[PDB]
């Protein structure tokens, strides 16, 4: 997040040295400044890369998840959490192979009346609760899970300001893997095909679990739909061996790929 | 257990204000047990490209022939 | 200079006289797992000089119509001597590795390869079922696989292939061929050089993992400049690639994995 | 209790803010780090990195391994273009999808110098002079041998180091330059010529390609993030 | 008063948050404490006692005092298993209902050493010498003695001696494993197998049984803590 | 009366903030008298499991014969 | 190596110590002792048979 260096004037050269040649098959990038090949004059540097650290990059809420409910089993959601829902954020993570930060997570809450003339309704009140891989899922609105003994609950009122909370570092790796080149499994010798296949790149059937969020009031016959947008930001972040970014359109959770694989226009050889 | 800062002052006030005095420090204090709960500070640091720009084994320099 | 090197490795020895330097990827040589970053904890096996030598994979042949090759690791070593043995015998496994192509022709002679070496080298499958790739196709051994010119979705439904559609500029992943310089590389331009030498270090979100089901590291190598020669339309000049695993180390030993195949 | 008084501002969600919020899930016991090889702490690294041009955008070539071949021959001395490029680094077909392209389109400024490095493919048989050139924005777009040797230029001979890289110098007036096509902060023009010609012997090709690579010097930034336009998201 | 910002997560309820807040019943005159014997400080400390495993959930045992018992006889060496498992200490059904297993489904994370120890419940006058195995995951699950015994083992003599407990290590790739069956985080299998064979003189009885013990060692540690599936409420 | 702690950083920000300084520190102050309207502090400690794991009269030791 | 001086090539000399069933191709050589050859300047390339015996002495 620092400081470039000053230009130093350079003069005229007639030497046997020669930065101008090189060889990229060693698979070097040749590192020349600009008074390596003309003239130059001692400019001194005041630009600064403070805005393209991985932090300042990263730094920002991007919406992974429209979560709705319609309060008139609907009356309750279940989001399977995930970064590969939506595009923008999922691109620019994928810059890099693995990652870790903490996560801080703020929910826009949005809901109207379906029916312009019809309905009245008492300020709503959400429950976002936490389901961690393993714990119990809500089958109706009201049954017992919502008692959240254990797991986290948000409870949001309608109109407050965005709720938010911060999520630490949760891997069971010493690191977040946006790429797995392998299999959950093995298939053995001698076991039918139905034994030991596995989604190719897939590890955990479940994650990080997920979030099931319902309107605690008692749902009245009027018509309401409801909407949470999830939006997450990484903090403290630290990643690790970069790759090209996607060219072509998404295809899923994998790298699968299906329809705009023409990515480039035309354009001359020697047109400028 | 307040963390005071500097800023990088970008436009200028009229004023010395501007240009020194805790006028262009900020202040912190974290209110939460958890690391997680904190802020990015965004004091932070860059590197040598080198494990990208040139992990070759035998290092060389750009004045001197690159097939040696 | 730039251009002579000797590698030994156990009871294995590669000479060259056409060198380019050699690339130590992220500039980290391959180590073992150190104390404070150990996790299973009963004794590991280090094979030393049975398993870190040089082996042989089968050589493949340029031609002018080539798309490109790729390979998986520690996949297109499990049947290699006593590194096989031992990645099978144990649940965990970690080895780094120094990759030697080879590719000689003449002065004569004209065409580039790129090698490229990426970690969790991901590739697309060919149905419209998202991660459909089967284990015995995404892991071919030492033959390895190829790129493809375009994409070609597989269709039948009663008896679906499930297996890789790589195609060549899409970096056989949706992103494009060009920008896979950010890997480690070398380039092997025939007037220049005979071969690329890489070390690879473990690289994983994790200090040791499952070699049968999980791979490291990805071998692509594809034509950046097509093979031409004197006026031969027809001309062929074979690629052999040459690995060897460094600082191996195996933990969870139990009788051996038979995995399924073809 | 303590009287306060609330601010323009309260109660509103800005995406780009920085504060402290409660934690979900307290005393959770997070896994340490390992030291994974190829850490990265700034984007401007990446931008670094020579990344394969795809200069050849004609119908039948764009979109295959052929965009990135610029051929080559042994024909008779000629003083036009060779290849001809803008210096729009964001922008540029040609330049809009390498690596440093791709980082460009997340920022809305730019400033700095590039460099661009050939490599012959040619047989070792095969030599030839060529001038690569860069002229400053304002006159009219090289067209000829004789306007381009004008500028910035570098005469590169063929031999055994394959490679010769061309160093673009900032030369602007803004102090930063805009990631999308507009005059007012355009950058100029690349092209390159054959200085000699050329020659190779007989029973050696008499075709060849070259290829090209782009990356960022140390002097290099960019500023004021924004959204990409090279991803969607359809329904 | 003092100028204030409402920031996003102001009027919110975290069901997991630490915040301080006013007492309804002020000045109240608390009942000291006592030294009552038995105070616990961690969960861990729980899991790391011996409980009985229910190893024989057969139709007509499960669900009653037989679901303890696991019966031997000296019948003439084979090599097939006593009994099999999972290394799923909170989701195999013989390990899920344990102390160790009912604490780790409040949690969502597990790692750590485990060991299991066996009792023999024969007369005195009965030997007989049994191997314990573990066998870390990724190979075909032990059927036979010679199967087992390439893996960790302990070959138990029977004698004054009566328990053996056998060390399941921790041999995983992950740093923590999923409280749920997961293939990702499978943990291997364990099993029983006679090494020679249980040998009783006359007027001594043939049959008899072995219970088996799980407990938690001292590197043991769970995270994240979540509901259970163990109990549940209707209505 | 303000309360200074340490908190256990996880998850790292490529700043020397965060291996150091106050930004690793967080401050508590209480508002109420009582000491049931305190949070809970959660710098809690751990003890032998021994009462439960070995509530055995004559002490064994692991190596040693149980049955002696 | 005699050929011309426009000839190149990478050959593999190995040495298998006594046992097994003596190579037959080059994917059995390569498991034992070997140099790889890589034709150039230098016209030749030496090969060392490690002494890996079990008696001290062998008969001739
Ligand atoms: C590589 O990029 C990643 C890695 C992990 C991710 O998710 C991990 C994750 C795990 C648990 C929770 C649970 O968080 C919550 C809690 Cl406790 C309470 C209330 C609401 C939420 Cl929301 C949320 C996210 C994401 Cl989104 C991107």
């Amino acid at each position: 997040a620092n400081n470039l260096p000053d230009t130093q004037s350079s003069g005229p050269a007639h030497s046997k040295e020669t930065p101008a040649l090189t060889a990229v098959e060693t698979g070097a990038t040749n590192p020349l400044v600009p008074s390596d090949t003309v003239q130059t004059r001692h400019v001194i540097q005041k630009r600064t890369r403070s805005e393209s650290t991985v932090e300042s990059f990263f730094a920002r809420g991007a919406c992974v998840a429209i979560i709705e409910v319609d309060n008139d089993s609907k009356l309750f959601s279940v989001w399977k959490i995930t970064y590969k829902d939506t595009v923008q954020l999922r691109r620019k993570l994928e810059f890099f192979t693995y990652s870790r930060f903490d996560m801080e997570f703020t929910f826009v809450v949005t809901s109207n009346y379906t029916d312009a003339n019809n309905g009245h309704a008492l300020n709503q009140v959400y429950q976002i609760m936490y389901i961690p891989p393993g714990a119990p899922i809500p089958g109706k609105w009201n049954d017992y899970t919502w008692q959240t003994s254990s797991n986290p609950s948000v409870f949001y009122t309608y109109g407050a300001p965005p709720a938010r909370i911060s999520v630490p570092y949760v891997g069971i790796a010493n690191a977040y893997s946006h790429f797995y080149d392998g299999f959950a499994k093995v298939p053995l010798a001698g076991q039918a095909s139905t034994e030991g296949d596995s989604l190719y790149g897939a590890a955990s059937l479940n994650d990080f679990g997920s979030l099931a969020v319902r309107v605690v009031n008692d749902h009245n016959p009027t018509k309401l739909t409801s909407k949470i947008r999830v939006y997450m930001k990484p903090k403290h972040v630290r990643v690790w061996c970069p790759r090209p970014p996607r060219a072509v359109p998404y295809y899923g959770p994998g790298v699968d790929y299906k329809d705009g694989l023409a990515p480039l226009p035309g354009k001359g050889l020697t047109t400028y | 257990g307040a963390q005071v800062s500097s800023q990088k002052v970008g436009a200028h006030e009229n004023s010395n204000r501007a240009y020194g005095g805790s006028t262009i420090n900020y202040t912190t204090i974290n209110y939460y047990r958890d690391s997680a709960s904190n802020a990015a500070s965004k004091q932070d640091f860059a590197q040598d490209p080198s494990k990208f720009t040139e992990p070759i084994k035998d290092v060389l320099i750009k004045t001197a022939p690159t097939l040696n | 200079s730039v251009r002579v090197m000797q590698l030994t490795l156990g009871n294995s020895t590669i000479t060259t006289q056409e060198a380019a330097n050699s690339v130590v990827a992220y500039g980290r040589w391959p180590e073992y797992i150190k104390d404070s970053e150990a996790n299973p904890v009963d004794q590991p096996t280090e094979p030393d000089v049975a398993a870190c030598r040089f082996y042989t994979l089968d050589t493949v042949t340029w031609r002018k119509e080539s798309r490109g090759w790729w390979w998986k690791l520690p996949d297109a070593l499990k049947d290699m001597g006593l590194f096989g043995q031992n990645m099978f015998y144990h649940y965990l496994g970690r080895a780094g590795y120094t990759v030697h192509v080879q590719c000689n022709a003449s002065k004569f002679h004209q065409g580039a390869l790129g090698v490229f070496a990426v970690p969790e080298m991901c590739l697309a499958g060919d149905s419209t079922t998202h991660m459909f790739t089967k284990y015995e196709n995404a892991n071919p051994g030492e033959k390895g696989g190829e790129f493809k010119g375009s994409f070609t979705l597989d269709t039948n439904a009663t008896n679906p292939a499930r297996n890789f559609c790589p195609v060549d500029y899409l970096f056989g992943s949706g992103v494009l061929a060009g920008n896979a310089f950010v890997y480690p590389h070398q380039i092997i331009n025939l007037r220049t050089n005979n071969c690329a030498t890489l070390v690879l270090p473990y690289v994983n979100s994790l200090s040791i993992d499952s070699m049968t089901k999980h791979n490291n590291w990805g071998i692509a190598i594809l034509p950046l400049a097509p093979l031409d020669f004197a006026t031969e339309s027809s001309t062929e000049i074979p690629i052999t690639l040459t690995i060897a695993p460094m600082c191996c180390e195996f933990n969870g030993l139990r009788n051996i994995t038979v995995p399924r195949t073809q | 209790g303590l009287p306060v008084l609330n601010t323009p501002g309260s109660n509103q969600y800005l995406t780009a803010d920085n504060y402290q919020s409660p934690c979900a899930i307290p005393e959770f016991d997070v896994t340490p780090p390992i030291d994974i090889p190829g850490e990265v702490r700034n984007m401007m690294e990446l931008a670094e990195i020579d990344t394969m041009i795809p200069l050849n955008l004609t119908n039948q070539r764009k979109n295959t391994m052929d965009m990135y071949r610029v051929e080559l021959n042994d024909a008779a001395h000629s003083d036009t273009p060779i290849l001809c490029l803008s210096l729009s680094p964001a922008s540029d077909p040609r330049l809009a999808h390498t690596m440093l392209g791709e980082i460009l389109n997340y920022y809305t400024h730019w400033a700095g110098s590039l460099k661009f490095t050939f490599l012959f493919c040619g047989s070792m048989m095969a030599t030839g002079k060529l001038l690569v050139s860069y002229a400053p924005p304002g006159a009219e777009a090289p067209k000829s041998r004789k306007e381009a040797m004008l500028g910035t230029h570098v005469i590169w001979d063929i031999g055994l180091q394959s490679s010769c890289t061309m160093v673009v110098p900032w030369i602007s007036n803004t102090t930063y330059r805009q990631t999308i096509n507009d005059s007012f902060t355009e950058g100029g023009y690349i092209s390159m010529f054959y200085q000699t010609r050329v020659v190779v012997p007989l029973s050696t090709p008499r075709k060849m390609d070259i290829l090209g690579f782009v990356s960022a010097c140390n002097d290099f930034s960019v500023r004021l993030l924004r959204d990409t336009t090279h991803i969607s998201q359809e329904a």
